[PDB]
């Protein structure tokens, strides 16, 4: 309801986040992921990124 | 942690003044109206002006005014 | 909770149409999608229904998602009108 | 006593606030009566100072005049619906209900037209 | 009547190998029952996607890292053929997990 409540986020770390837990702290965007890095590294055989080489 | 600040002043939201039959309008007669100051030219009637010394503004449209009345 | 009562009643509305909510975890959100109202406003008033009976919560992947229970339906219903043989989704349209 | 005491009025109200067409309050009534929106008036007869009472004489009188009685506002607003769950029946903390004006009406035929038909024709 | 080739391409993109292999033996298989001109299975380089992280959540201890890895098997088979055979080996030889596609515009 207040007027300003928002600073111009439209980028760097504070504006990307990840779809599981909501961190800005090792953030996979590479593939348009979106994940940090902890969630996919417990996911990662889910989401077809298996461990050949 | 660390220690907090402490300054002092402190400002809370305003509780507002609330009131009740407040207290523009009249009638002289019983059956006909004579309303008091005047009624919004942009919305319909029915919401009426704030007068101050020569600033008038709304609410249903939050600050819009500018002319006399 | 502080919510003026007009954008309350349309999500309401809205989810009685869809008998279905999913709302993301996102405050400072100018605006919903589907819904005209702010994404905190839906989610303040999906609070305040789980905790008086109602309404099973979720809040995985930063969405919140919330079914309407039996008396979730009852009770959504007393707050528009609609009498009975009405749309949610516990039963379906027609054939799909 | 088959017979109803003013209670086709009431009926109006409920299904007014059921259907979601009422204009409860001093402010909503009068713009309510100005444009095409409140068919029904519902003025309070127990008013200090006759300010309000006065008020919807003349938005009544202003086009078209839909006004009546009114019993005491406490028992209209017991009758539509002003507290929350209010324990199992009755036990509603009482509130005075202001000047209404009715919306959208809904509900079609009954004792309410019979009401406004003798009210209105004289 | 008709017999209007608008020249046909199909895509065949996917992560399992003997799934897609299959797949792509049962559309040539098909175009030779329904008898087509057809450039056969064609084979695109396969896009590996790598993402590199280090194991830990905390980063101490040793410093571990782990290439999670994606395989992808891009694939096409090419059609001089009508739209209306088309729209039959559309219908026919799907099965689960290998993502057919069809440009269908030369
Ligand atoms: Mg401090
Ligand atoms: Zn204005």
């Amino acid at each position: 309801e207040n007027v300003w409540y928002s600073h111009p986020r439209k980028f760097g770390k504070g504006s990307r986040q990840c779809r599981i837990s909501g961190s800005h702290s090792g953030l996979i965007r590479k593939y348009g992921l979106n994940i940090d890095r902890q969630s996919f590294r417990e996911k990662a055989n889910d989401i077809g990124f298996y461990k050949y080489r | 942690k660390k220690v907090y600040t402490t300054p002092k002043k402190i400002r809370h939201k305003h509780k507002k003044v609330k009131l009740a039959v407040l207290n523009y309008y009249k009638v002289d007669d019983e059956g006909k109206v004579a309303k008091l100051r005047k009624e919004c030219p942009n919305c319909g009637p029915g919401i009426f002006l704030a007068n101050h010394g020569d600033r008038f503004y709304c609410g249903k449209c939050h600050s819009t005014f500018a002319t006399q009345k | 909770m502080l919510i003026p009562k007009e954008d309350r009643k349309k999500i309401y509305q809205h989810l009685f149409q869809e008998g279905v909510l999913v709302a993301k975890k996102d405050f400072n959100q100018p605006k919903h999608e589907e819904i005209d109202t702010k994404n905190l406003f839906v989610i303040k008033a999906l609070q305040s229904l789980t905790s008086k009976g109602f309404v099973k919560t979720q809040f995985s992947w930063q969405y919140y998602y919330y079914t309407l229970t039996e008396e979730g339906v009852v009770y959504l219903r007393e707050y528009l009108n609609l009498p009975e043989h009405i749309f949610p989704a516990t039963y379906l349209a027609g054939q799909s | 006593a088959e017979l109803t005491i003013e209670d086709a009025l009431k009926v109006v109200l409920r299904t007014s606030l059921v259907h979601d067409g009422l204009a409860r309050g001093l402010r909503e009534s009068a713009k309510a009566l100005t444009r095409g929106e409140g068919q029904l008036a519902v003025l309070v007869e127990s008013v200090t100072e006759e300010a309000i009472s006065k008020l919807v004489q003349g938005l009544a009188t202003e086009n078209n005049v839909p006004l009546i009685k009114v019993a005491d506002a406490k028992q209209l607003g017991e009758w539509a619906g002003l507290g929350k769950i209010d324990r199992d029946g009755n036990a509603r903390k009482v509130v005075g209900a202001s000047v209404v004006v009715v919306k959208n009406w809904g509900a079609d035929t009954q004792e309410r037209e019979i009401l406004l038909e003798h009210f209105s024709q004289q | 009547q008709e017999v209007v080739i608008h020249k046909i391409r199909i895509n065949l993109t996917s992560t399992k190998v003997k799934q897609l292999e299959n797949v792509s033996a049962n559309i040539i298989k098909n175009a030779e029952t329904f008898k087509l001109v057809k450039k056969g299975p064609v084979r695109l380089p396969t896009k590996v996607l790598k993402i590199s992280t280090r194991k830990t959540p905390n980063g101490e201890g040793s410093k571990t890292w782990d290439t999670y890895e994606m395989r992808i098997h891009k694939r096409y088979i090419d059609l001089e053929a009508p739209a209306h055979i088309v729209k039959r080996i559309t219908q026919i030889t799907i099965e689960p997990g290998v993502d057919v596609e069809v440009i269908i515009a030369a």
